[PDB]
């Protein structure tokens, strides 16, 4: 037990080359069906290979913020899948490194990643997406801006920033629900139904952040603390899942 | 009995890479619905249909990608565990797991053909009837200037055959060293295909170039790349 | 300090690969657990350390009941484990393979964490492989790091599963010397190798286990002159 | 036959893990290649069968030059190979592990393909594991399928790399009997195990190889009474 040791540099560098490969596979593929649609109906002379394709290239920082929870969940299981398969994760647990500390070594390398997703999701993503509407319409909001929408607008009166103020807390409970089904014996369950099980049980928690989110019109709970209940109710049962 | 084993390890990892890739790209099309329900001033009766009918425009790009990203996941799994070095050292050559990566490429090119001419147009006669030009079935009767179709409806089937062939020799990277990170030259080549071939029809279609001459010299140069890279043992 | 396992059992497809096994080991003596490729001297090692859940067993560290503790909780009470299935970290070095388990044991400072890894690579003769890789190692050289990594945790009650699986004729009599120098410092291991000439000349007792059952137990000068042992183990005329 | 390897060499980081090795093996005699965890008795086995490309070598099947043929082309000329790194198919059965290499050898019909797999599982005593799985096997039981799968190809010139790596005391003297019954039928193997009491009592010659070099060669009753062999191999005071 040391802050940022050697095993934390080993799990933190194994999955990091799998986060950045699932992100490249998802950002590029969403950059095709935005390329196909923005070129299918061209109409005018400004809409061709360039100018209507430059609109896609100026829209990839918007496609990082929406695809990082689904790529950092997906790559953390493909990265821990190659460790438990080659039996080099049982020898960590058989030497004092508890499975909560395997979970902590993912938070030391994915929570500084969503803070990079947050830092480009409010400074360069609304700037570049609005700039993309000017090289496409030349002759043919934010997060800090929502602090200006706190009262001066005249389920929604506050509950749009506070489900994005803690995305680092909401991304992290998706990880700990994922890497609780990875551990097990190596003989019978052949590592196929341990990743697909982990993606599915970590996907049910991703739909229950915008379905349980707009549900303040039942009693009148504060929306700032009422939007924290889905994460914290599974963060408790996750820390039991990898304790037994 | 070893082609049956090479099939059921890719076909068990092609399904689990198709559904996971569909749920990611439809949750995104489910959260734009919340951006088009309250502030768009329209009710919610059509999203239940529009989810299930928003599929075949999406499941015609990832249906080729659910093949060759399913082959890299299960050939690289068979190389690090040294399962193919015993396949070579008992007989059979590298032209068996080409033959095995072309049996189930037929199984995907059948489904990707039903998707492109029996459910492609069926979606747009149910997307344009509830929640509102080139979506017929057979085009060997007319002679319209939009010859993008029958050269883009067809080469979403040769894309299944060719991308399965170009990823057999891109998996052998794992004797005893090196990285497993071999998904990058296969994915960076699949971007270059769909930045040219599906987009040679709106700047080089509609009366600019001929989309039969140029929509196959991109497709056959990109097929001879999948043969000269596979036949790398008697070069010179 | 006596690790004790009483009446373990395990069945996979209704086969009952382990039957009423009961092995006890003190601290300061090393004990063999031998038998053919039947018995399950690894499934017994799984149920003691805790990878697979047992069915009828009872594991006691001398007064306790750790039979429902997970894998990592027993590793801090003293149980060490060396697996059979070739488990190195494969992309750290050999110096980082030893150092990654020395970032535990919160009694070593930055001084004695550095001269323990530089001393463990002297008694195993792997100092010329100081930073090669994990992947680019070789058979017995891979096995000599997995033993050196397992002795680096400073446990009690080590369960060495196949230590001499294809090492050397020289590096076994060099491992056997430093598995006895740790025996004198109060540490009792459970060797279960298959060449029964290096494992029986170092153990003090033995548990010859056939298909699910104990069939013999006693001194190493006794195990050879039992005739039911020579029928299902030991070959013949040994 | 005579497989011959002449003046092989291999260097990874400028280390030269193999030096001027030269081993020849006839058909009908079995030959040892022993040494510590130095020499590279697997890197020599890699350069003969052809997984890694050699640097200065020359491999001859008795009159030919197969030194630039790929891995699969040498396996049809007669070279068989048993790897060290635990290579079963892991999701086929044990009956399908033996049958998957019997779908080659286009001289067996559907009759003698079926009574060869049912006979190979008798001389190895793995008939009670007829359909378990590959994954749910166990150590030496995994090793007894990889040997039985390698003898099922009917090759010449087998290069058995660690056959007895943690098997049994009984199943080794049962494997040694059926590696001599194939020796009498014109098939010469290259055993390279580490317990030098089962491998030296079955071989006819030996090549004790240290860090990159041959240091001894001769009869098995000679290899023990060489003193430079007992310094870097054999332990000490060995019988
Ligand atoms: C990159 C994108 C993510 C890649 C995900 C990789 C997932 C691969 C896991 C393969 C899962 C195999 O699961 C099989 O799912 C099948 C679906 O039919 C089950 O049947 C089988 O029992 C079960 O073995
Ligand atoms: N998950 C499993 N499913 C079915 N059978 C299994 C499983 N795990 C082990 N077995 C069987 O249980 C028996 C004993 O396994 P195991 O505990 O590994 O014995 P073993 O001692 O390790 N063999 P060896 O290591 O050579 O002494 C063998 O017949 C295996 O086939
Ligand atoms: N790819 C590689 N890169 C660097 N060093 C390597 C590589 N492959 C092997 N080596 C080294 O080469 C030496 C011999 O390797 P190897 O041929 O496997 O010997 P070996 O005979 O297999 N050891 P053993 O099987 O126990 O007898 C060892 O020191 C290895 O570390």
């Amino acid at each position: 037990m040391q802050p940022f040791g050697v095993l934390d540099r080993y799990i933190g560098k194994t999955i990091f080359t799998t986060i950045m490969m699932t992100l490249f596979m998802l950002v590029s593929l969403s950059g095709i069906i935005k390329f196909v649609d923005q070129l299918k109906k061209a109409g005018q002379g400004s809409y061709d290979a360039l100018g209507a394709g430059m609109y896609t290239l100026l829209s990839v920082p918007k496609d990082v913020q929406i695809f990082f929870p689904m790529a950092a969940l997906l790559g953390a299981l493909l990265g821990l899948g190659m460790l438990a398969q080659r039996s080099e994760l049982v020898v960590m647990q058989a030497s004092g490194f508890t499975r909560m500390q395997v979970a902590l070594s993912v938070m030391k390398t994915a929570i500084p990643l969503v803070l990079l997703t947050m830092a480009i999701g409010e400074w360069v993503a609304p700037q570049g997406e609005q700039m993309a509407r000017n090289y496409r319409a030349q002759a043919m909001l934010s997060i800090s801006g929502l602090h200006n929408y706190v009262k001066y607008l005249k389920g929604r009166y506050q509950l749009n920033m506070w489900s994005k103020i803690f995305q680092p807390l909401s991304v992290a409970v998706m990880m700990l629900m994922a890497l609780s089904f990875i551990f097990g014996p190596l003989r019978s369950v052949p590592m196929g139904v341990r990743v697909v099980t982990g993606i599915s049980f970590g996907f049910v928690f991703y739909v229950l952040d915008q379905i349980f989110g707009p549900l303040t019109l039942v009693y009148g709970i504060p929306p700032i603390i009422g939007a924290l209940l889905p994460s914290a109710s599974f963060f408790l049962i996750s820390l039991w899942l990898l304790m037994r | 009995i070893i082609i049956r084993y090479l099939v059921r390890e890719t076909l068990k990892s092609q399904l689990a890479i198709l559904f996971i890739l569909l749920l990611i790209f439809f949750c995104q099309k489910l959260v734009r619905i919340l951006g088009a329900a309250v502030d768009g001033d329209i009710p919610a009766n059509l999203v239940l249909s529009l989810l299930g009918l928003g599929v075949p425009e999406m499941a015609q790009l990832i249906l080729p990608l659910s093949l060759f990203l399913g082959l890299l996941m299960t050939l690289g799994k068979l190389y690090t565990e040294s399962e193919i070095t015993v396949m070579h050292a008992c007989g059979l050559s590298k032209a068996v797991l080409v033959k095995a990566a072309m049996i189930l490429a037929v199984f995907t090119a059948i489904v990707a053909a039903v998707n492109v001419m029996w459910a492609g147009p069926w979606s747009s006669r149910h997307q344009d009837e509830v929640l509102e030009m080139d979506m017929r079935t057979l085009w060997n009767t007319d002679t319209d200037r939009a010859r993008a179709e029958l050269n883009w409806r067809i080469t979403l089937v040769v894309t299944v055959f060719m991308m399965a062939l170009m990823v057999v020799p891109l998996s052998v990277v794992n004797p005893r060293q090196g990285r497993v990170l071999s998904m990058l030259p296969a994915m960076l080549l699949y971007l270059l295909f769909f930045l040219i071939q599906t987009s040679l029809k709106s700047n080089g279609g509609k009366g600019k170039l001929d989309p039969t001459l140029w929509m196959w010299t991109v497709n056959l140069i990109y097929l001879a790349l999948a043969i000269v890279l596979n036949l790398w043992d008697t070069v010179f | 300090a006596t690790l004790t396992a009483k009446n373990l059992a395990k069945a996979y497809k209704g086969r009952r690969v382990v039957e009423d096994v009961s092995l006890t080991v003190n601290s300061g003596e090393i004990v063999g657990l031998l038998g053919p490729n039947g018995a399950g001297k690894t499934t017994t090692f799984y149920m003691v350390v805790g990878i697979v859940p047992r069915d009828a067993g009872n594991i006691i560290i001398d007064d306790d009941d750790i039979s429902l503790l997970p894998l990592h909780a027993r590793a801090r009470r003293g149980i060490g484990y060396l697996p059979q299935e070739a488990s190195i970290f494969r992309r750290l070095s050999v110096y980082d393979n030893l150092m990654a388990v020395l970032q535990i044991r919160d009694d070593l400072s930055a001084e004695q964490r550095e001269d323990r890894a530089n001393e463990l690579m002297e008694e195993f003769h792997i100092e010329h492989l100081r930073d090669s890789m994990g992947q680019s190692l070789s058979g017995g050289e891979r096995r000599r790091v997995e033993i050196a990594r397992a002795l680096a945790a400073n446990p009690k009650f080590i369960l060495l599963d196949e230590p001499f699986a294809g090492v050397d004729p020289i590096s076994v009599i060099d491992i056997k010397r430093i598995i006895e120098h740790l025996r004198d410092s109060g540490l009792g291991v459970l060797i279960t190798d298959h060449n029964v000439r290096e494992t029986l000349a170092v153990c003090e007792r033995a548990y010859i286990v056939s298909q699910g059952h104990l069939i013999a137990h006693g001194t190493p000068t006794e195990i050879l002159q039992d005739e039911h042992v020579k029928r299902v183990y030991l070959g013949e005329d040994f």
